[PDB]
């Protein structure tokens, strides 16, 4: 690894320069180089290694999305035949993108999850798992396009377990599981029901447990189950 | 598309 | 080159989708590769390029501006010692961004400079030129910063030349090339009387111009007009 | 920053 030579401790400071700097990828590459230095990871590491995937994973989400429906309605009747330039740029990103995907999977196997012992720290990688996942599973068509949906679901579904026994309802974590989780039931799982009854179950029992919290614990919790709302708000 | 985080 | 494979139409092709998709780097690289197919490029391909590696570069000087920014605070009185992380992140991108100017101005060279005898060409590749050497400069701490200045402000001479005495005051590639050779003299040649005159002088004749243009070609012509109203704004 | 194009 191009980062092998690198403390530990630089890794992780130069990706907080890149996040300020807006440079994704490289923060990436640097909370890659911090995973594989062995140890473990803090929150602030793990906040600093999952907002650089997400980034980066969103940017080629949101060009792969783009490029599909140009594919799409090349594709349609009366449209002109243009050649395989669309699909083959649709596909140039979609490899990519399933490269990081990998990438991000192969750290939490190699081996994040097997070491996360505390509930914050397995559930957050857990919920990442089914995240990568449910990235894979937005381009799939293959033969194995059931067993990627159930590898998320698996995650999020061992995430959740955890989450439930030991975290508050109001905990960011939990919350932020939940909503994903929803997510994929909508979008991926074909369960609408299923996506609506988890968000509004999930923002009921948050919304009696607030009143254990500080302002601060306050503030985080509500920016979340307000995604929560918003979501609601959008299939109902 | 739907909020996630 | 890997794009040395791919017909110079898919290559454009490609380029077009890049730009949808606002995968800038991705555009650069085919554009690169039509560049390197040997043919002359039209005014629409001109615009690809340009647009690909503005973009690129664009935002690699935002983050070396944060970088440098951030390396600066560390180095006045009271700043506690970091290490050398800051300077070698802000050398990282730094390298980067002149590797890119490199290759830009490469593809000017080689060869599509010499074989550029129209004015529109001939003018909007030597301004590219200018643009390069200028990001070139803005990191320049050197032996070589007075003569990687000179470049810039010969290249930009010979374009304002050719430009005063082949295009109408209102053509768009004589206005852009005047006011990014105006910011050159503000911002890298410790020059702003002579910027604040070339942006005057550049509107002024512009607009005695505007009565001989067509609807779509005063909106063109005016929307850059403007661009040299808001820097004159900013500088007096 | 000022204005180029
Ligand atoms: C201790 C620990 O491992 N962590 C707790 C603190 C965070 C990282 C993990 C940072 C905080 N992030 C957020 O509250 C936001 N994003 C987010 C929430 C929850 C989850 Cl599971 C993932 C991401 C920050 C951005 O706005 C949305 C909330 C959890
Ligand atoms: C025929 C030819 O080579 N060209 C004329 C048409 C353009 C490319 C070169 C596209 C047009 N661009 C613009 O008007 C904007 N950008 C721009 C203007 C002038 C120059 Cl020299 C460079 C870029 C488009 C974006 O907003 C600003 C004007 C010139
Ligand atoms: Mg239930
Ligand atoms: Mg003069």
């Amino acid at each position: 690894g191009a980062m092998g030579s690198m403390e530990r401790a630089s890794l992780i400071q130069k990706a907080k320069l890149a996040e300020q700097a807006e440079r994704y990828e490289d923060m990436a590459a640097f909370m890659k180089g911090a995973v594989e230095k062995g140890e473990e990871l803090s929150c602030e590491e793990r906040n600093l290694l999952s907002v650089a995937y997400k980034n980066v994973v969103g940017g080629q989400r949101a060009a792969w999305r783009v490029l599909s429906s140009i594919e799409q309605k090349s594709n349609e009747e009366g449209s002109e035949e243009k050649g395989p330039e669309v699909r083959e740029y649709r596909e140039k990103v979609e490899t990519e993108l399933q490269g990081v995907c990998d990438t991000v999977l192969g750290l939490l196997d190699s081996h994040l999850i097997k070491e996360a012992g505390d509930a914050e720290s397995r559930v957050f990688y857990l919920k990442m798992k089914g995240d990568y996942y449910r990235y894979l599973a937005e381009v799939a068509t293959g033969d194995d396009k059931k067993r990627i949906i159930d590898s998320a679901r698996s995650a999020y579904q061992e995430a959740m377990d955890i989450s439930k026994k030991e975290m508050p309802p109001t905990n960011p974590i939990r919350l932020g599981l939940a909503l994903n989780f929803s997510v994929f039931h909508y979008e991926i799982a074909n369960s609408p029901e299923e996506a609506i009854s988890l968000a509004k179950t999930t923002f009921d029992e948050a919304m009696a447990d607030l009143h254990t919290l500080s302002e601060d614990s306050y503030k985080d919790s509500t920016l979340i189950m307000q995604l929560l709302r918003d979501n609601l708000t959008l299939w109902t | 598309f739907p909020a996630t985080v």
